[PDB]
């Protein structure tokens, strides 16, 4: 389910065979021309597609240009060189620019910023004041 | 047919060079055959003959003779009358052994065969290659130094003549 | 799917200054710190691919790849505490002729596939379900 | 069966050349053989003309304009280092052509191993390798002439043309 | 003084290098004197030269034209020949030591202890039985003990000659001769 | 006709597969190259690229080095390239140190600590050996004149 | 000394068991030994006969070497012909390589490496003797090259043939 | 003689020592205690 590319210096090395790899997956109703973050053009299928591509950030580049499509049915996953693989984004099946409930907060502070302690108090201790 | 299994064949691929097809039949390649090895055996001694006269070599009574094709010309009929004679006899003495690859005389009066020299079949396949691709060297050869001579006096091309190293003959 | 496989990773946070493992590991379980190539006939990181008669480019062979069927397993078990947590509601509003939650959760898949279900509201959801 | 086969070198002008029938019992490999010579002996000739037509013209600009603007003359001048590298050179690459020949798939002539992207099902492909062909075939026989004139009529430069 | 504790100690404070085999251990023990055992063959030979005058116009300096400000002591002024020939004949040894280092065999002593080496575990073993404050005798003849005995013994001997050529004040060559009776001057 | 196209047929691969990259001419080439060739020992592996880039290597010394002109400059030449080898069989003695570790077992890869042990004495037996090969060579040069 | 020795070709007449006194076995592997005995031995083998034949036979006709004095021949050859020589060796190194992993030997084996003269034994029994002689002649030859060599720095050392010197 | 020693130890000072040093804190921080 390859989109249609010719080729390029631009992708993926050796990391991706030995640290870590990923891939993105998306459907089109048509077939049209869509610039790769590799760096190039390609020519999407209609029907299902898979890329492969080297970092996350690269992937979600991608999806943003597919919204213009009107496409909003990628999916993100990481494949490890042992084969397994990660589910990434969407997480929970709903963009994370839209509260889900069911979803926890993490790293939150109950202050304002500048009620951080002071870097002196805390000497000594391992921990930093934003930590603290 | 397909000789490409006779001895000599150019190569694995190209099997019998034979560029204008003068080879048809296997009664055709053995007398094809014959006539090669005819003229190797001949030619490889006139070579070592031509070389030897030519640097200077001479017989005992032969030593005001010329050397190369001269000599034929200049030297004695008489005296080369000897050769013909020598071959005549040769010619009628050889037997070639029936069943056998062409050029094979082992039926000859004396002894005469692979003898000591040969024990498997695959020794006795190399050393009738080598004599037949020396033949085929020294029939370029000998043509290769008369030619020469002819051209410019130099047999050899580069230098004019041998010079041996016989330590025991000396 | 070992959700964990990431997770266990060779990775040891440090006391003030990282973030930590966050939510999918920070760094591959394996080590990328392997061996250059190879001459032909032999491999040379563990399970590499074989560059057959040009070992000079065996690192563009690919060997890791992701399977369409299993892309989907690993969609579904990633995301089956959102599935749970969503049907859960669901059956807190008192569904109607409500049976066991497993049945639901096939019932309402089996219309609105698995992605549309995790996208819908408990609202939606029960309007779906009324019948 | 090559003759059935073979595309290249069938041009309009001739068609078919082989009115002495030399390769109607050939089998493949011979005819592989032919084809491979053909083309080696022709590409070999383009060069010798175009180094011929350079030293005839004067544009030898190496050890100083020393050697003469006569080529054969030349190649008498030239060291024999210079020709022992050459000999030896050619002959390091014929090896690595046995190589390439060996390995499966080699169509007699290629070295750059151009099947690996086209094939003679390409009109183009097909149509410029009759170009090298055709240019070689004439190149053969001009090199020949050239030596004739130079050795026998006693020129080295261009008898035809240059009247203007 | 129990010696094993100093080695030990050694051992400790400098892990990395011990793992080799380097420092105070029975391999450097081996080679060291190994070295010092054949070294003494390269000096007595330099006696003997000296007092028969062999060495080739000595006393006579290289010419800083031919050879370079490498061959130069102070300024303009530059080697005599006989220390340039004494260094060559060293340097062909070291060549071949060099070679031996970098390129062992299969068979053979290496420098180092390389648990990749197939005389890994015989190394081992010999060291292992090679250590005593007296030479073992009943293996006499060529035996590893033999060796590091000989070895100890040339090691010793240097450190003397160089003493006792400090103390009456001559040179190590001079002492050399005089232990000899004189017979290579 | 395109003569580039994916390596591997890998579209998404940072690699192509052009003439260069891909010619009967460059595999035959590196498929016989001392590194890659097929049945070499790590040992014969090193000798053979040592003897190759040890002949080449005397003369940049022997003839633009600081006694040049001197009588003893092709033995200046020989001792400086010997150095220069030692220079890089170190380099060799750690890359594989920390390459590949302190104990191994596959064997017979190049890839591993005692193949790139023996592989690297291989190279300094050729390359100095080369480099003295060379120096006989240079000692007389032959004017090939008949 | 090894006991893969007692296994092998090399005892004789004149040694009737295993020759080890210093037990060098224990040390140097058993085939390399046997391998290199051959190499300088047919190495050694050659150099006899070099060391007399330009002198009691006469030399090429060339002024490159004038003296006859084997040591000193050394010096006076052209260094081409030395060039030439180590790469001659270099082949046979080469071939001896490439034919054993052929399957051939040169050490004695089934399958002859070099046996232009195709006069190997086929059976095992007259193979065993033939290499029995090469090996006592080899052994010979390596003696005989270090006697000449003594004789001629330090004379009287071993009792040579005038004419060999 | 002393005087021989600025030839004997300025090529080990400048030339050995350094490259050893250098080797030594290389194989230091490419190793993963
Ligand atoms: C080309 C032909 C040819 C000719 C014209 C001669 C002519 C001669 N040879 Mg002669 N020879 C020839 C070929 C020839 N040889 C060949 C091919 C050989 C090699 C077998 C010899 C071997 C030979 C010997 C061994 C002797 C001669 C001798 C002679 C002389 C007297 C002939 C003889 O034996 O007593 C009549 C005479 C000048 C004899 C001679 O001159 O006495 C010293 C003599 O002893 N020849
Ligand atoms: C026309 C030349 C010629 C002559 C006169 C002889 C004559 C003789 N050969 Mg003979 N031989 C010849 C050519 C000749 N052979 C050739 C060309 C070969 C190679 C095929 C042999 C191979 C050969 C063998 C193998 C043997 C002889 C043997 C003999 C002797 C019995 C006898 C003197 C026999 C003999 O007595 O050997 C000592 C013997 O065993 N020859
Ligand atoms: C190296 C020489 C050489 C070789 C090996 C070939 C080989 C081939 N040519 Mg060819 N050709 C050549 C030179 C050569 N050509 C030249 C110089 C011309 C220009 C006139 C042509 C023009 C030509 C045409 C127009 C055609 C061929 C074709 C062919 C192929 C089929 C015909 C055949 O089997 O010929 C067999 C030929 C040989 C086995 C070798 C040639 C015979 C040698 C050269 C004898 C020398 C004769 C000659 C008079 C020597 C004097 C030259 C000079 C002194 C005057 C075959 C592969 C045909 C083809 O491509 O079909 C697929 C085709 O249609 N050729
Ligand atoms: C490996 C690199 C290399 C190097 C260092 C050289 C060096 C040289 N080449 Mg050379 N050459 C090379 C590769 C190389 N070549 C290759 C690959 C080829 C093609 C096979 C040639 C073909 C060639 C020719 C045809 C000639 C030279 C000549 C020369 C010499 C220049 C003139 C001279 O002697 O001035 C100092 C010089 C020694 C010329 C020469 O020696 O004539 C005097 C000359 O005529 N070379
Ligand atoms: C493809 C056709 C062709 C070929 C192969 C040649 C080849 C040659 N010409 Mg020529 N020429 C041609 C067409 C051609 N000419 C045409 C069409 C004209 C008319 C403009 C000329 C006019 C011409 C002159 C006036 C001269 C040459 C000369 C030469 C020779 C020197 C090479 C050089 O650098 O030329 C340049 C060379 C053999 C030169 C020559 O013969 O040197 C001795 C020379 O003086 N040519
Ligand atoms: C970068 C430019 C440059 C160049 C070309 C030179 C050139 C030279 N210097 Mg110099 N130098 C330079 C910069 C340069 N210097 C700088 C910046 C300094 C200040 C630190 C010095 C300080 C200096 C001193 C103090 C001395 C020199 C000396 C020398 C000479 C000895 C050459 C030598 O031993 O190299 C050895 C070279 C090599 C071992 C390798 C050469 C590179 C090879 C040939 C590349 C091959 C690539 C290949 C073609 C790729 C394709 C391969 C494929 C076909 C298979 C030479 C004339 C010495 C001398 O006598 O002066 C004349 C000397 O004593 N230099
Ligand atoms: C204190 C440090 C030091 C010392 C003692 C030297 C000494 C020398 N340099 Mg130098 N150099 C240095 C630092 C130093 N350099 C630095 C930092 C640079 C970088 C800018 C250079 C760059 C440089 C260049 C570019 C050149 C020199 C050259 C030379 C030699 C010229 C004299 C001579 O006779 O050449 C003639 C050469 C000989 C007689 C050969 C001597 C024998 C060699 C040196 C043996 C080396 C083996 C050595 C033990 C291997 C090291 C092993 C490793 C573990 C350390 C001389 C040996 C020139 C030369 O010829 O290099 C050899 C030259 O071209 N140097
Ligand atoms: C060589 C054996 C005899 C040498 C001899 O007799 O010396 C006698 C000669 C003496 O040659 C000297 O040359 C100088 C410079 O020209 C001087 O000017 C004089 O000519 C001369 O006295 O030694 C040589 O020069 C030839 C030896 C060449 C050695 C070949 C290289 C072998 C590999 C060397 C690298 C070794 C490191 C590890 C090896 C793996
Ligand atoms: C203080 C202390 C202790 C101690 C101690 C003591 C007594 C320590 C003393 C150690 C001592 C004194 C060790 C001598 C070494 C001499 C060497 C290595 C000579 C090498 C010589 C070599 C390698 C020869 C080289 C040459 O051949 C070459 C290279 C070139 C030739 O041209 C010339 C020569 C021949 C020269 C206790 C009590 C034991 C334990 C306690 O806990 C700590
Ligand atoms: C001593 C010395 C010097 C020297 C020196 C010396 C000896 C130098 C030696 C140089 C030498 C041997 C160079 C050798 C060159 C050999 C070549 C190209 C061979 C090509 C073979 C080919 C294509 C084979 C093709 C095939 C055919 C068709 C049939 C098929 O079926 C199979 C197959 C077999 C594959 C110098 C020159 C370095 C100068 C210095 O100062 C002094
Ligand atoms: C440009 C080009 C090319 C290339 C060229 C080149 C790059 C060359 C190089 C070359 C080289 C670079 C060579 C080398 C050589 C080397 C040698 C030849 C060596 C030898 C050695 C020996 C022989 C031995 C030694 C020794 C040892 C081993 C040790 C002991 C001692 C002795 C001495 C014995 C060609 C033409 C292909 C083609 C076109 C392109």
């Amino acid at each position: 389910p390859f989109p249609t590319f010719g080729g390029s210096t631009g992708g993926w090395l050796r990391a991706a065979e030995v640290e870590e790899k990923y891939a993105i997956t998306w459907t089109s109703t048509k077939e049209q021309i869509f610039e790769m973050p590799t760096g190039g053009a390609a020519i999407m299928r209609n029907g299902e597609n898979l890329l492969y591509l080297a970092r996350k950030e690269q992937c979600l580049a991608l999806s943003t240009q597919l919204r213009t499509f009107k496409i909003n049915d990628y999916k993100i996953y990481r494949i490890f060189p042992s084969g397994e693989v990660q589910y990434l984004h969407p997480k929970d099946g709903v963009f994370p620019e839209k509260v889900n409930p069911g979803r926890t907060s993490v790293n939150s502070r109950g202050f304002s910023i500048g009620k951080n302690p002071n870097p002196a108090s805390i000497k000594f201790s391992g921990i930093t004041t934003y930590e603290s | 047919a397909d000789f490409s299994g006779e001895i000599g064949a150019a190569n694995a691929e190209l099997g019998c060079w034979d560029p204008l097809n003068f080879c048809t039949d296997q009664a055709s390649f053995d007398k094809m055959r014959y006539a090669e090895l005819k003229h190797g055996r001949v030619a490889q001694l006139a070579a070592w003959g031509y070389a030897t006269t030519w640097s200077g070599a001479r017989f005992p009574g032969c030593e005001d003779f010329p050397a190369g094709h001269e000599a034929v010309l200049k030297i004695g009929t008489e005296n080369l009358i000897p050769v013909l004679v020598v071959a005549g006899a040769l010619e009628t003495l050889w037997k070639q052994k029936e069943g056998s690859f062409p050029g094979d005389f082992s039926a000859t009066s004396f002894p005469v065969g692979f003898g000591p020299f040969a024990k498997t079949e695959a020794d006795m396949i190399d050393l009738r290659t080598k004599e037949l691709n020396n033949g085929r060297a020294a029939m370029m050869g000998i043509l290769g130094m008369i030619v020469h001579e002819q051209i410019d006096g130099k047999p050899f091309i580069f230098f004019d003549k041998f010079e041996i190293y016989a330590p025991f003959g000396n | 799917v070992d959700l964990d496989y990431g997770m266990k990773n060779s990775y040891v946070p440090a006391t003030g200054g990282d973030g930590g493992q966050g939510q999918f590991g920070a760094q591959s379980p394996n080590d990328w710190r392997v061996a250059g190539t190879s001459p032909v006939g032999e491999t040379s990181y563990a399970g590499a691919a074989d560059g057959g008669e040009e070992p000079w480019f065996a690192e563009a062979i690919s060997t890791v790849s992701l399977d369409l069927q299993k892309a989907d397993e690993t969609l579904k078990a990633f995301t089956k505490d959102a599935a749970a947590f969503k049907i859960e509601e669901f059956a807190a509003e008192k569904p109607y002729g409500f049976t066991s939650s497993d049945a639901a959760m096939e019932e309402l898949v089996g219309k609105l596939g698995y992605s549309k279900f995790l996208e819908m509201s408990t609202k939606q959801l029960m309007k779906t379900w009324g019948t | 069966a090559w003759r059935d086969e073979v595309v290249v070198g069938i041009t309009a002008p001739v068609g078919f050349f082989d009115p002495l029938g030399l390769s109607k019992g050939k089998d493949d490999a011979t005819m592989a053989y032919y084809r491979e010579a053909e083309l080696k002996n022709g590409r070999v000739a383009m060069a010798a003309c175009l180094g011929w037509y350079l030293n005839a013209g004067g544009v030898h600009p190496a050890f100083n304009s020393e050697l003469s603007n006569d080529p054969l003359k030349a190649m008498v001048e030239l060291p024999a280092v210079g020709w022992l590298q050459f000999v030896l050179g050619c002959g390091a690459i014929e090896w690595l052509g046995q190589q390439i020949k060996e390995r499966p798939g080699y169509v007699p002539g290629d070295l750059l191993g151009a099947s690996y992207w086209v094939d003679n099902s390409d009109e183009g492909w097909v149509m410029y390798q009759n170009k090298e062909l055709n240019n070689g075939r004439l190149a053969m026989l001009a090199i020949v002439g050239m030596v004739y004139q130079d050795v026998f009529v006693g020129d080295y430069g261009d008898m035809m043309y240059k009247q203007l | 003084s129990v010696f094993d504790d100093a080695v030990k100690d050694w051992a400790e404070e400098y892990p990395q290098f011990a793992a080799w085999g380097w420092g105070p251990s029975v391999q450097a023990e081996i080679w060291n004197g190994r070295h010092a055992m054949f070294g003494w063959v390269v000096m007595c030979a330099c006696a003997y030269a000296k007092g028969h005058g062999l060495i080739p116009d000595a006393d006579q300096t290289l010419d800083l034209k031919e050879w370079g400000t490498l061959a130069t002591i102070s300024g303009k002024n530059t080697i005599t020949n006989e220390r340039a020939i004494i260094l060559i004949a060293n340097v062909h040894a070291l060549m071949v030591g060099l070679a031996a280092t970098i390129s062992p065999n299969s068979f053979a002593d290496t420098l180092l202890l390389d648990p990749n080496h197939p005389m890994y575990e015989w190394q081992m073993e010999r060291n292992s039985k090679l250590g005593g404050v007296m030479p073992n005798l009943g293996k006499m003849g060529v035996t590893p003990e033999a060796e590091l005995a000989n070895g100890r013994m040339a090691m010793m001997g240097i450190i003397t000659c160089i003493a006792y050529s400090g103390i009456q004040g001559q040179s190590m060559i001079d002492t050399i001769n005089e232990w000899v009776g004189g017979a290579y001057f | 006709a395109n003569f580039i196209k994916p390596y591997n047929d890998d579209p998404f691969v940072g690699h192509l597969a052009t003439p260069i990259t891909s010619s009967s001419l460059t595999r035959a080439l590196l498929k016989n190259l001392p590194a890659y060739r097929f049945g070499l020992t790590p040992l014969l592996r090193g000798l053979e690229i040592g003897l190759a880039h040890g002949y080449f290597l005397i003369g940049p010394f022997a003839q633009l080095g600081p006694l040049r002109n001197s009588d003893i400059g092709l033995l200046a030449g020989f001792l400086s390239t010997i150095g220069l080898i030692l220079i890089l069989t170190l380099g060799l003695t750690i890359y594989g140190a920390a390459a590949f570790g302190q104990e191994k077992s596959n064997g017979s890869e190049l890839q591993t600590k005692k193949s790139w042990d023996q592989f690297k004495g291989g190279f300094f037996v050729g390359a100095c050996g080369s480099a003295g090969f060379a120096f006989i060579c240079l000692s007389s040069i032959p004017t090939f004149a008949l | 000394y090894a006991s893969e020795l007692d296994s092998m070709t090399g005892t004789g007449i004149e040694s009737p068991k295993v020759f080890d006194p210093l037990n060098l076995s224990d040390y140097v592997p058993v085939d390399w030994a046997r391998r290199a005995e051959l190499s300088n031995g047919r190495s050694a083998m050659l150099a006899t006969v070099g060391w007399f034949f330009p002198k009691v036979f006469g030399t090429f006709d060339s002024t490159d070497v004038t003296t006859t004095d084997p040591i000193d021949a050394i010096m006076q050859a052209d260094p081409q012909w030395w060039a030439q020589w180590i790469l001659i060796c270099g082949v046979f190194e080469t071939w001896k390589y490439k034919k054993e992993m052929e399957g051939k030997s040169f050490l004695g084996g089934a399958d002859p490496a070099v046996d232009y003269l195709k006069l190997w034994p086929a059976d095992a029994a007259a193979q065993e003797e033939m290499k029995t002689k090469e090996l006592k002649n080899a052994r010979l030859a390596m003696i005989g090259i270090a006697g000449f060599a003594a004789n001629h720095f330090i004379p009287g050392s071993c009792p040579v043939p005038d004419f060999i010197a | 003689a002393a005087s021989f020693l600025p030839s004997i130890l300025v090529p080990l000072v400048g030339l050995i020592f350094p490259a050893f040093s250098m080797a030594l804190f290389f194989l230091y921080v490419q190793t993963d205690d």
